């Protein structure tokens, strides 16, 4: 799938 | 050209015309870590696909628009995807990193 960012 | 161009064609860090094969390849030739580049999503007609090489792996991040001329990234909303570009260039994007240099179309 997709990462998420850090900030997320 | 005659052509209506995708609105980020142009933009140094956009590849309209690759694979996600290609996009791994670029990232790791030409580009370095922290190395970044942007395609149109393979499964989600509209959506984007951010491509960021870390020390050890490529990570893959969606970016969608709004219906109001916005796009949303992380659950964050962005008035363009170089407003992404320039956000994640002064906040870490994956914990210890930021954006450093686009890939350049080829």
């Amino acid at each position: 799938d997709y990462a998420e960012p850090m900030d997320a | 050209s005659g052509r209506e161009e995708d609105p980020h064609e142009g933009k140094i860090w956009f590849h309209g015309k690759i694979s996600k094969q290609e996009a791994y390849n670029l990232l790791m030739t030409v580009g370095q870590v922290s190395s970044f580049l942007v395609r149109p999503s393979d499964n989600t007609p509209g959506d984007y696909s951010l491509y960021f090489r870390t020390n050890e792996n490529i990570q893959r991040f969606k970016i969608s628009p709004t219906p109001n001329n916005q796009f949303m990234m992380g659950g964050r909303y962005y008035n363009s995807i170089g407003d992404i570009i320039d956000h994640y260039r002064k906040e870490q994007i994956v914990e210890g990193y930021y954006l450093k240099e686009p890939v350049p179309m080829q």
